């Protein structure tokens, strides 16, 4: 058995430092120090061809595995099944493993969202959905953990190959980037992770702009950069100025999935422009006239009132539509991010309107004082 | 040796204990030692009292169990004080605020055990409104 | 006969699940008792044991009592699964011990210290400097994993004493997977 | 004021957005309440002060005040 | 089981029980006047939550 | 190991049972 071991010298990375010192490991019958050496050695850089070796080796250790965490034990398999990359393969090793280790231990949910990820290449509607419905179930009872957690909503959101489910699709991403605990990834990854989030907010039916994205750091720490079009678009989006221009350069960098959607997209900067304009205003006057509206969206006059009614339709004000008078009243319910100088300005509110209530208090007391007791 | 024209001072919670276990068991009678110090030959203060789960006949020399005397008496020190027994819940529901011939054979032995104790009695029937 | 009260630090580490010493370690911190105390109350039967764990913080499986059936019982279920913790594991059983009864009863606190710690250098100043002031008396074992032979667990006792203390000693059986009687001989107590 | 004690809940829930996990603890809203035969003990126990609708235009003017 | 089966059997030991009566009228929203089996009849209403 | 937690660990239903017991017996009272 051990002959194997002794017989591996060659044949992989950090022959000597690595397998020599290991050799006591297991030599003193030890244990899990030995998985954290096993963890950083499978994830040392390695084209993983020997992954036989690997596993008869890692079924050797874990006969009487116990002392291997099954959290790490998982994540082991998976990285080999990974690395081996033999579909049937793969796919009938993570049943044997997951069902091995079936315990109530909180790491058969990884085995399954391994085994979902592992699907999701084929077949991603039969198996795939049942199983990430039935990850989603099973995970309850530990909201720490915050890894297999990431795993599954991984998993989710590289589903996004898929129409219907897309605002939940922003909503995984933001989970992964929320629960992923640090960023701790490579700018690299980091980049398409966030140009993927980018472009699924600007597509969605129900997201508009979803602030607080500008200052989520999964963005700007990877794109403030170059390749940039899609914070400009961002900023216009959130502000709402028409500034189509940006859309020319926009349809350079990703004709696919942005030009594709011309109209959606456009009808969203109409609606967002309508919001802005009537936040803007200084919570008065908020009965604004056609020719604004107009002005400030490029639609013609008679669209006017189609425009407010879709607005009115899908949510965003509770106002309402008169002609006669050639104007329109509005009323909000849809609140949205804000920044440190727009703060000032409600801070000033709060302060003139403390200011009021004391006075209109201590005109009460001191007038009053006669029957107050 | 001799009585007099004594004052007995009963917390706030202490009233609110006495009525609220006197109220929960309306229908039957209930029981409860009273904690207190001792203040000076003529000023006995309780300052908290516990209730003895219903057993027994009733009313009676059962209420003294020592099993269930003894460990609340301890586990109460731990955290708070010893304030010595004092006195006794009871209570008549509808039998107006009197003492019979078992609750003075019961308050007899009490008296042995004390000096000066006292036998308190909490109607849960008839005080009601602003009536105590 | 018995000036002393007990409480017990049971090793809960990730790493404690090894072959060491038996079966998978801890399997043996549970093999003094049965004799971890069960000597203890070989004495007069009026002695104190109590329990606390050491991973993720530590809690409190034990309240001081001259009974063991409940600290056998908790550690039957005493997963190993976390990084080890000490200093507020020894402060937390400092106030336990603070709250027991009989205060004729004197300290101890039995330190299983296994898997590696992350204790810093000048641990000292809370781990030792009061147990004098406070007459407390601390006892450590040490679970193998003497790493460098573990100097810096030494200085707890070294703390200790400063012309007469270390209580029993800070025995570190040899990692030869004897037994406990190294756990059971070895302790005059 | 008439914060005489608040409630609070411990729900793990991780987080939205883009937030990372924490203790995240919750409130409660409170109010306190009363049981009969309570109720008449807290009624004579204060007795004095009995800010019912007792001098109803005074203590209107006070509310508002 | 048999500890089960008696923790139960103690708790239960303490419930008092109502009275059976047919109600007659409607007084007010929470009046509403109320016989008894036995005989006499009273003057009630709802608890909290009927 | 088994025993322990079933000779006096656990098996306390003849302690908890036998005084709960105690308390439902000494609650029937002669009258019915
Ligand atoms: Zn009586």
């Amino acid at each position: 058995v051990p002959g194997f071991l002794q017989q591996s010298q060659n044949s992989g990375p950090g022959q000597p430092a690595v397998w020599h010192r290991l050799e006591e490991l297991y030599t003193k019958k030890l244990w899990h120090q030995l998985t954290l050496q096993v963890l950083d050695f499978v994830q040392d850089p390695c084209f993983a061809q020997g992954d036989g070796l690997i596993k008869l080796y890692e079924n050797f250790i874990s006969e009487f595995e116990h002392r291997v965490n099954p959290l790490s034990l998982v994540e082991i398999i998976l990285h080999v099944v990974r690395q081996m990359t033999d579909p049937n393969v793969a796919l009938t090793f993570l049943e044997k493993t997951r069902e091995k280790v079936k315990s109530s231990d909180e790491a058969v949910i990884l085995c399954k969202t391994a085994i979902g990820a592992l699907k999701l290449n084929i077949g991603d509607l039969q198996v795939t959905k049942e199983t990430i419905e039935d990850v989603e179930e099973m995970l309850n009872n530990l909201p720490g953990v915050t890894s297999v957690h990431s795993r599954f909503y991984d998993l989710s959101s590289k589903y996004y190959q898929t129409i219907g489910n897309h605002a939940s699709y922003y909503k995984d991403a933001l989970r992964f980037l929320g629960c992923v605990d640090i960023k701790d990834l490579p700018v690299s990854e980091q980049q398409e992770r966030a140009f993927t989030l980018g472009l699924a907010g600007l597509l969605g039916e129900g997201v508009f702009n979803f602030g607080e994205l500008l200052m989520h750091p999964v963005l700007e720490s990877l794109r403030n950069t170059d390749r940039q079009w899609l914070i400009d678009t961002l900023y216009a989006f959130n502000s709402g100025n028409v500034e189509r221009f940006q859309t020319l350069k926009t349809a350079w960098g990703q004709q696919p999935d942005l030009a594709a959607n011309e109209a959606q997209l456009l009808r969203k900067i109409q609606l967002l422009c309508l919001m802005e304009m009537t936040f803007t205003r200084p919570a008065n006057h908020r009965q604004l006239t056609f020719e604004e509206i107009a002005k400030s969206a490029k639609i013609t006059v008679n669209e006017v009132e189609l425009l407010v009614m879709k607005a009115l339709s899908v949510g965003l004000v509770k106002g309402s539509i008169d002609e006669v008078d050639k104007r329109v009243h509005m009323t909000w319910v849809q609140p949205r991010v804000l920044d440190l100088q727009q703060i000032k300005g409600m801070k000033d509110r709060l302060e003139f309107w403390c200011t009021d209530v004391k006075s209109m208090e201590m005109l009460v007391e001191h007038q009053a004082h006669d029957i107050l007791t | 040796a001799v009585d007099t024209a004594e004052q007995v001072y009963i917390s706030s919670l202490a009233l609110l204990k006495m009525l609220k276990h006197g109220r929960a068991g309306v229908p039957m009678e209930v029981m409860g030692l009273m904690l207190g110090e001792f203040v000076d030959d003529y000023t006995v203060r309780v300052i908290d009292v516990f209730a003895m789960p219903q057993s027994g006949t009733g009313v009676s020399v059962e209420a003294v169990d020592p099993v269930f005397q003894a460990k609340m008496l301890d586990m109460l020190k731990q955290t708070g004080r010893p304030e010595m027994v004092v006195g006794w819940y009871h209570s008549h529901p509808g039998f107006g605020c009197w003492l019979s011939g078992v609750d003075i054979n019961t308050q007899q032995s009490f008296e042995a055990l004390s000096e000066r104790a006292v036998a308190v009695v909490v109607d849960p029937i008839q005080s009601v409104k602003g009536k105590v | 006969m018995v000036l002393e009260s007990t409480m017990v630090c049971v090793d809960n580490s990730e790493y404690m699940r090894n072959g060491d010493f038996l079966p998978t370690r801890l399997q043996a911190q549970q093999d003094a008792v049965n004799i971890v105390c069960h000597s203890k109350t070989r004495s007069n039967p009026e002695n104190n044991v109590g329990l606390i764990t050491l991973a993720n913080d530590c809690e409190v499986l034990t309240t001081l009592t001259p009974d063991t059936g409940r600290i056998l019982s908790k550690l039957h279920t005493v997963q190993p699964k976390g990084k080890i913790t000490f200093c507020t594991g020894i402060r937390v059983a400092h106030l336990a011990l603070k709250h027991r009864q009989g205060k004729n009863h004197k300290m101890r606190i039995i330190a299983f210290v296994g898997s590696p710690v992350e204790d810093n250098e000048k641990d000292l100043v809370k781990l030792a400097k009061r147990l004098k002031k406070e007459k407390v008396n601390v006892d450590i074992i040490n679970f193998g994993e003497e790493e460098v032979n573990t100097e810096k667990l030494t200085a707890f006792v070294n703390t200790l004493n400063g012309k007469d203390g270390t209580g029993s000693h800070l025995v570190t059986v040899p990692p030869g997977p004897s037994l406990a009687d190294a756990l059971i001989s070895s302790p005059i107590l | 004021l008439g914060l005489p004690t608040e409630a609070y809940i411990s729900v793990e829930e991780v987080h939205d957005d883009g937030t990372p996990t924490s203790k995240t603890f919750e409130h409660v809203t409170s109010e306190i309440g009363a049981e009969e035969a309570e109720e008449v003990g807290v009624e004579h126990l204060l007795r004095d002060i009995k800010d019912t609708t007792v001098g109803t235009l005074s203590q209107r003017i006070t509310n508002q005040v | 089981k048999q500890y089960e089966k008696s923790e139960n059997d103690l708790k239960a030991l303490q419930s008092v029980g109502q009275i059976v009566g047919e109600v007659l009228k409607q007084l007010t929203e929470e009046k509403f006047i109320v016989k008894a089996t036995n005989g006499p009849r009273y003057v009630v209403g709802c608890r909290r939550q009927l | 190991s088994e025993v322990l937690r079933v000779t006096h660990e656990l098996q306390a239903m003849k302690d908890k049972i036998k005084e709960n017991s105690e308390k439902i017996k000494v609650n029937k009272t002669l009258p019915y």
